[PDB]
């Protein structure tokens, strides 16, 4: 069977319960080239998750659903068995392998739950081809109505808040924020955008390039200097990787800071997220549940010397590369979803109306 | 199946063990329950009988014509190909971890993944990361100067060139490459005029060509000196293998 | 059809005949009377005429409660038309449901008073901002329960509604003191709780009220005093003001710079007393989310 | 150990700034209210140069007069500027031939033009050059300085674009060629076979036009009388490798700025970079040339204001705006990404975008000026609109009721100016 | 002319790039230059000496406004001159208002000025030792400390505290100039069990940090701080979690200026640190700003540790009165 990925380096004592891997170490060096235990599509998907070729939560969910459609297409029911259970039992090891390649996101968890419910509801007296076609159609409908139409509705809703001659501060890279800003600029709103970035990913350059190509006037700076630009900032628009049942917003590592600093400068905070990213779990800190990225990514060249080059030699030295933080509900003013403009405390309510 | 292994013989049973055995063992180590082999017919269309005396899990053998190239062999065996192919040759004595080339194929959804080793005439040029190759040509086609398109340097402003590298003739090829070969009978040899065409077709939904550079072993070429070097190296190589 | 003029004088006479009835209730009654005699044939035309009438009424009165009642009436029409496709059956259903809705919103004030009066203790001090009929009713209910308490009321400088509130309280034999609009921060330490009305409850749970409400709420929060708001259900409106500037201009003015309205965030509010019961602010959004599918 | 010298060519022997060069030398043009010669001298002084030779031929009188009353000609300056002038100079080859004839350079001097804006420290490059010359026993001759860049940057002009083929092991240049009006680039096969240890073709390099040279450069220039430019020397050396090898190497900088202004596009790009602090510490508010008239205060969004500006009521300075001392701005104006010289006067409701107004320029109310250049003492009358790429040179007055086309260079000299005039565009 | 060339070299070094990396070296160089100015220059009266010192101080401060240690030393020397002149010759308060002169010559004033400068230098030498000595009163066993950037005073503090206690240190790199890596390596070489993180993680982990110890570049008149960029967010997070914020700053980093003064407060450097030059055409349309200093209000600071002990920000004004004359603020 598939082995277990080896932990890399030494972890922080407070994060010792989380797995920490390295990008150089690949899990496919111990698996047969014509993969049998793991479907080849899942192998490719895990390879490009571990190497970082798919980063955004929406992109990760779409890639997972595409590979999963391929797996369903290639799937053939074994003799003397039922599809509604065999399919789930076969899919579980693929999900375990994907988690080993890189910890799953909230969108991927919700998509997996949705497909498990869809497969479980497949009748036992229907043809295999019909069941496969229905599963593919359900995946397509899920993708459409949970990403495309949701983004369109969120852009339409956010067009109202964006006014002429105001300043909007965005953080990191998210497709929803970029689409909102581009559509608002297209409809005739005139405004500036301030892009805040953070090491080591430096993914704010993606949205910077998108805004420049769209014609929107843009400014760029790192996150420590955020307190310098908030005096002239009118709104802080953020994207969320997940909304928790207690209202807390799980997002990129710097996001919470911005909200806090925004509260210090009396600047409204808007968070745009799709309702399928709403999670019924709750957490109050970035310690109980998080993901440790490759520590070697923290190395930077300042001049001709790299200070953290051989950081393994120092026994008492540790490096952590967090990828998520949790924002308390009291630092967030708006949540913009396809349902509408809701307070940060209405997250469970939506979770109640989307389950029945 | 993800891959279909194809072995070329257009062949040598010489050595401590048959020269064709080593590629077969390399394929056998990493999965590959079955493998298709094209057997020589110019010298003797009976090497299938000789291979029937070997020890392998499963082999399918197909006799070839008198004279035919690698592309011609693929054209002959088209009906038996169903997915992406992994083309090898009898002359390949390597200890490379095959997961590198196939991992390059898997990760980037490449149309071609190939393996080469540092030498110990043909110019190749890869980008900064050293994985994707941007240029490839031979001294026969170039009169005195090497010409690079402006678009290539516009997209990739840093091309690093190798000259002495040795092609190992191990290719992971996508299925539509085979289909394009089938629609066009002009191409006769994979190395000579198939791979360069794909390389130049990148810059003209886009073709992706990737290469992996090794530093341990090459294949036993047709020269007798190459055979002697392979025989010398296989004594230490065959210990673990 | 009912003329624009006829609608305006119907609204004004409805207000005048019953001074104790809120503007939103009169607007809803006027809309129901307009629907009663319409002579239309299609539900498509009915909605256009109804929203035009709501626009006219909002032109007459710029209060937030009028617009909230108009939106509630439009949602009522949509909900009724959802069940019945035939226009005549839908018309009868809308008429009878409107009568029932009118009687319910009439009983709303007494329901709020009965739910709310228990929070007032004996010997406590009440701080109120301006003239609200709901706070007057809850103080009546507290007095009827043989509770003894004192009330401070601000003057509401633009129109001295606090003096009218003090006169009405004196008619009830309640010790009431009129204090300046600038002395709330001086009086907050003596009061035990703050009870104020609302002209509209926004999506997140904040309130839209008289210009002096926000500073009173901030002062109450600074001294950790409870801040209670009494409001009817037909004052729920799907607006989310980011700040004071984000409030629509049609509610601030025409009711150097003198806005008649401010916005109070839900974080400064302890509990809301509606005919739906005693709610946290976070409940309000839920109701709205339940109303629009 | 020997003092670091530098040869400063204060004459651009080409003519790319005509007709602006007909009145003022290009070296004395104000980039951000500071002459380019001042920027080059500051660059030389900051990098450790102790002796500088200034070779000027065209309009040498103005250059000498400006230099003598400058900071670097003071006795307290650590850079001993020596102005050498001659009327027979026609090319950089002539300058280096004269350098060899006078034996001015001792060893390892700096070759750079008089219009180079940079903040590059050449300590590492000089150390590498000296180490190569010591280990290889006098084989390395020149070390060019290049800046890592992207081909799509505004600073990378088509005219001065270049592609090289080098050895990544030793940073040795093996092929070098411009890419003006070319779609395909050809590299001779000789360089591959001569060195099979790995050759890399680089197109992501911006030419800073800075060279760490040797007296052997002057010897080769005086041995080859046909050399006229540095590119000719480089090409002739690279092609003639079989005899007298004389390898030339390169150095790449990434965290430092370096560029050479050679036309109006380069002028605009470098001015925009300087305003936005890309050439730090060389900043308009740094006052690196200690003159009282260039004192400035820096504000948010790179708004540099000089003394006694007195901005009008309702006018807006958006970003990247430099105002000279004494400049007067009207009411309800709109200035953006523009540089205004000292003493300028602007009327009401004027709009300026990406313009450059030299000292003494007077603009009447209602003007709309975009992406143009207005030389010193120019004048614009009411309700006049200038399209992008317009140029007014040396006191041209443009009358009312006229909109100039995009490419409109006008001056007081009839032939060079496209439409010479002093009262408008209608003849 | 040796003094003139020394002054010119000092001004050029201030303008281009910091030669003396440590602030103590800058203070010592300024004090030595001022001593040479006092000795070599010929002056009869005290007023002309004061105006000369004011002139060179104005030049040096105009060379680099962000480097406030030069101005602090100039003002300290001016107050020393005032005190010595008052002693050899013969404080705005209500007492002075209710209760109730230069251009005189004294031959022995110069020796008193020189010895006062010398004892000031002697005090300057041992500031870090005093701060390290009092470090042990603020660190308890198994504590968690957080630091931003690289400061020699804080590292001396932690290394002295680590000889008798075991504690964990979390260093947040100060992007773009990621100098927190160097401090983390230095502390790890002393076995202090350190951790390296980015700025973005600060608020993420402040909930598990017991106290924050930081350095500073300048302490203003009201107790505010001019620190490295990212310190304001750090102080805001500490205030949110109520963790004490300790500032280990010597007395020469104490400047009598006030926050709102010409807005020439932050220092802006080349945007190459934030956005590289290889991005391409987008750099034409993008405004990149790279401040290196940040303003921290005095209400976010819990304690001030200096060579004279521990103090509250509310007392900082008094330390202003004992160090600088009210007429030397403008300089």
């Amino acid at each position: 069977q598939v082995p277990t990925r080896k932990d890399y380096g030494s972890k922080v004592s407070l994060f010792s319960h989380l797995p920490q891997y390295s990008r150089q170490n690949s899990l496919t060096q111990f698996m047969s080239i014509p993969s049998s235990v793991i479907h080849p599509a899942m192998v490719r998907l895990g390879l490009q998750y571990s190497q970082g070729l798919v980063s955004g939560s929406n992109a990760r969910c779409i890639a997972l659903l595409r590979a999963l459609q391929q797996v369903i297409q290639d799937y053939t029911t074994p003799p003397n068995e039922e599809l509604s259970r065999d399919l789930v039992n076969k899919l579980k090891p693929y999900m375990s392998f994907l988690t080993q390649c890189r910890p799953l996101s909230a969108s991927m968890h919700n998509a997996i739950k949705f497909l498990n419910k869809e497969i479980t509801s497949v009748g036992s007296s229907k043809r295999e081809e019909e069941a496969k076609s229905e599963l593919r159609a359900a995946i397509d409908r899920y993708v459409q109505e949970k990403i495309v139409l949701a983004a369109q509705a969120i852009s339409r809703f956010a067009y109202q808040k964006i006014s002429n001659g105001d300043v909007i501060l965005v953080y990191g890279c998210s497709s929803l924020v970029s689409r909102i800003l581009q559509e608002a600029w297209t409809e005739g709103r005139r405004f500036r955008v301030v892009v805040v970035d953070s090491r080591p990913w430096l993914e704010g350059r993606h949205t910077l390039r998108s805004l420049v190509h769209a014609g929107v006037p843009a400014s760029y700076l790192l996150i420590p200097a955020a307190s310098y630009v908030l005096p002239e900032v009118s709104k802080v628009l953020l994207g969320a990787h997940a909304l928790l049942a207690n209202g807390s917003v799980m997002s990129r590592v710097g996001t919470a800071q911005l909200a806090l600093v925004a509260r210090a400068h009396n600047v409204p905070v808007l968070v745009c997220c799709e309702t399928y990213k709403f999670c019924e779990r709750v957490q109050t800190d970035a310690f109980v549940s998080n993901e440790l990225d490759d520590p070697d990514d923290l190395q930077c060249k300042r001049g001709e010397h790299v200070a953290l080059a051989n950081w393994q030699n120092h026994a008492s030295l540790r490096l952590l590369n967090l990828v998520y933080d949790v924002t308390p509900p009291e630092l967030v003013d708006l949540v913009i979803t396809e349902l509408g403009m809701i307070p940060c405390s209405s997250v469970p309510v939506v979770l109640r109306v989307k389950s029945s | 199946m993800e891959f279909q292994a194809v072995v070329m013989a257009v062949l040598l049973p010489v050595g401590n063990k048959p020269l064709i055995w080593y590629p077969l063992n390399l394929l056998e180590r990493v999965g590959f329950e079955e493998v298709i082999v094209v057997t020589t017919r110019d010298v003797q269309k009976a090497l299938c009988a000789e291979f029937k005396m070997k020890m392998k899990p499963d082999i399918v053998c197909i006799p070839d014509d008198a004279d035919m190239g690698t592309a011609d062999s693929l054209r002959y065996i088209y009906p038996k190909l169903k997915t992406d192919v992994l083309v090898l040759s009898c002359d390949l004595i390597t200890d490379v971890a095959l997961h590198e080339v196939v991992d390059l194929f898997r990760a980037y959804d490449a149309s071609l993944a190939m393996l080469m080793r540092k030498g110990q005439r043909d110019f190749i040029g890869v980008d900064s990361t050293g994985k994707r190759l941007l240029f490839m040509a031979n001294e026969a086609d170039l009169d005195e100067e090497l010409v690079i398109k402006g678009s290539i340097l516009q997209k990739h402003p840093r091309i690093r060139f190798h000259t002495g590298l040795v092609d190992a003739h191990l290719y992971c090829l996508k299925k539509y490459i085979v289909d394009f070969l089938m629609e066009n009978g002009s191409i006769t040899s994979i190395r000579s005029e198939l791979i360069p065409y794909l390389v130049r077709k990148q810059f003209s939904k886009s073709l992706d060509i990737y290469s992996f550079i090794k530093e341990a072993n090459t294949l036993n070429l047709a020269p007798y000196d190459a055979c002697w070097n392979a025989c010398r190296g296989d004594r230490w190589e065959d210990l673990s293998r | 059809p009912m003329d624009d003029k006829e609608l305006i004088e119907y609204f004004k006479s409805q207000m005048k005949e019953d001074p104790d009835m809120a503007s939103a209730v009169a607007a809803i009654r006027t809309l129901l009377e307009f629907l009663k005699r319409d002579k239309g044939e299609t539900i498509q035309g009915l909605r256009a005429n109804l929203t035009s009438a709501i626009e006219t009424l909002c032109g007459v009165d710029s209060s937030v409660a009028v617009s909230s009642g108009g939106e509630l009436f439009l949602r009522f029409i949509s909900l009724a038309s959802l069940e019945y496709s035939d226009y005549s059956k839908c018309k009868k259903i809308m008429i009878e449901r409107g009568e029932l809705f009118l009687r319910r919103i009439s009983l709303s004030r007494n329901k709020i008073a009965d739910l709310c009066h228990t929070f007032i203790k004996d010997g406590a001090t009440i701080l109120t901002h301006a003239y609200s009929r709901v706070v007057l009713r809850v103080l009546e209910a507290a007095v009827a329960a043989k509770k003894r308490f004192s009330v401070y009321v601000t003057e509401s400088q633009p129109d001295l509604s606090g003096k009218k509130m003090a006169k009405a309280l004196c008619h009830l034999n309640v010790p009431v003191t009129v204090v300046l609009d600038a002395a709330v921060g001086y009086i907050m330490e003596k009061a035990d709780l703050v009870i104020v009305g609302a002209e509209g409850v926004v999506e997140n749970g904040g309130i839209i009220n008289k210009i002096g409400t926000n500073q009173m709420a901030v002062c109450a929060k600074a001294q950790n005093k409870p801040f209670y708001v009494v409001a009817e259900s037909f004052k729920f409106v799907r607006l989310f003001p980011l700040n004071q500037q984000d409030v629509p201009d049609k509610f601030k003015y025409k009711a150097e710079e003198h806005p008649w309205v401010d916005y109070t965030a839900p974080s400064l509010i302890t509990l809301l007393f509606t005919d739906l019961g005693v709610l946290t602010p976070s409940a309000v959004s839920d109701e709205l989310i339940k109303l629009y599918l | 150990p020997p003092p670091l010298q530098a040869v400063l060519v204060a004459d651009s022997f080409d003519r790319r700034f005509f007709p602006i060069s007909k009145d003022q030398p290009r070296v004395l043009l104000p980039l951000a209210n500071v002459a380019l010669i001042d920027y080059t001298l500051e660059f030389l002084t900051a990098t450790g140069v102790q002796e500088t030779f200034v070779f000027c031929c065209w309009k040498a009188a103005q250059i000498k007069e400006h230099l003598l009353k400058s900071k670097w000609c003071r006795p307290t300056s650590l850079n001993v500027v020596r102005i050498i002038t001659s009327e027979l100079y026609r090319s950089l080859g002539d300058v280096l031939r004269d350098v060899d004839a006078k034996a001015l350079v001792r060893s390892d001097f700096l070759l750079v033009y008089g219009d180079v804006i940079s903040n590059i420290n050449i300590t590492r490059a000089l150390e590498e050059h000296r180490l190569r010359r010591k280990l290889e026993k006098n084989v390395s001759v020149m070390t060019m300085i290049f800046k890592e860049s992207s081909p799509s940057h505004p600073t990378r002009c088509h005219e001065d674009n270049v592609v090289v083929a080098v050895d990544s092991t030793t940073n040795r240049v093996l092929h070098f060629q411009k890419t003006q009006g070319l779609r395909r680039f050809a590299f001779p096969l000789s360089l591959f076979q001569g060195s099979s240890d790995g050759v890399e073709v680089r197109y992501d390099l911006l030419d800073c036009h800075i060279s760490i040279c040797s007296p052997q450069v002057a010897q080769l220039f005086t041995d080859n009388f046909d050399y006229q430019t540095r590119d000719d020397f480089v090409r002739g050396l690279l092609v003639n490798e079989e005899i007298l090898g004389n390898q030339i190497h390169m150095h790449v900088t990434a965290k430092e700025y370096g560029a050479r202004v050679s036309n109006l596009h380069m002028y605009s790009a470098v001015c925009a970079d300087v305003i936005r602090r890309w050439v730090y510490p060389l900043t308009p508010e740094a006052n690196f040339t200690d003159s009282t008239t260039q004192s400035c205060t820096h504000s948010r969004h790179n708004i540099y204001r000089g003394p006694e500006v007195s901005l009008g009521h309702g006018s807006i300075l958006e970003e990247n705006v430099l105002l000279g001392s004494g400049t007067v701005i009207g009411s309800n104006c709109f200035i953006t990404n523009s540089v205004i010289g000292p003493g300028c006067h602007i009327g009401d409701n004027v709009v300026l975008d990406q313009t450059y107004l030299w000292q003494g320029v007077r603009v009447a109310a209602g003007a709309q000026i975009h992406q143009s250049l207005l030389c010193d003492n120019a004048e614009v009358k009411e309700r006049v609109t200038l399209k992008p790429r317009s140029v007014l040179t040396s006191q041209v007055v443009v009358g009312p009721n006229i909109t100039l086309p995009e490419g409109s260079v006008i001056s007081l000299h009839p032939p060079d100016a496209e439409e010479d005039e002093d009262d408008g565009e209608f003849s | 002319s040796e003094l003139s060339e020394r002054i010119e070299s000092f001004v050029e070094t201030l303008k281009r790039g910091g030669g003396p990396r440590s602030s103590e070296e800058m203070a010592r160089e300024t004090l030595g230059l001022l001593r040479q100015i006092i000795t070599d220059h010929r002056w009869s009266n005290a007023g002309e000496l004061m105006e000369l010192i004011r002139r060179e101080g104005r030049r040096m401060t105009a060379a680099q406004p962000s480097e406030t240690t030069v101005g602090n030393m100039v003002r300290r020397v001016l107050k020393i001159i005032r005190e010595e002149y008052g002693r050899l010759h013969g404080q705005e308060s209500l007492h002075k208002l209710l209760t109730s002169d230069f251009s005189f010559h004294y031959a022995q004033l110069q020796s008193n000025i020189i010895e006062a400068i010398n004892e000031l230098l002697v005090e300057l030498e041992g500031t870090m030792e005093n701060i390290a000595a009092q470090a042990l009163e603020h660190i308890h066993s198994n504590e968690v400390i957080m630091t931003i950037g690289f400061s020699r005073t804080v590292e001396a503090f932690l290394k002295e505290a680590a000889r008798k206690r075991k504690f964990h240190v979390i260093v947040a790199e100060c992007a773009p100039f990621c100098q927190g890596h160097e401090m983390a390596v230095n502390l790890s070489k002393a076995g202090i069990e350190t951790t390296v993180m980015t700025d973005a993680a600060i608020f993420a982990v402040m909930s598990r940090v017991n106290k924050v110890i930081i350095g500073t570049k300048t302490i203003l008149a009201n107790g505010a701080l001019r620190a490295v960029t990212g310190t304001h967010t750090l102080a805001l997070a500490a205030k949110h979690h109520s963790t004490p914020l300790i500032v280990c700053a010597p007395m020469f980093k104490l400047s009598p200026q006030f926050p709102n003064e010409e807005d020439s407060f932050h220092k802006f450097v080349a945007p190459e640190e934030v956005l590289p030059f290889t991005e391409g055409d987008i750099l034409e349309k993008v405004s990149v700003h790279c401040p290196v200093f940040d303003y921290v209000p005095p209400e976010l600071i819990t304690l001030f540790i200096s060579n004279i002990g521990g103090n509250a920000p509310s007392y900082i004004y008094r330390l202003m009165s004992e160090l600088y004359h009210p007429d030397d603020h403008v300089l």
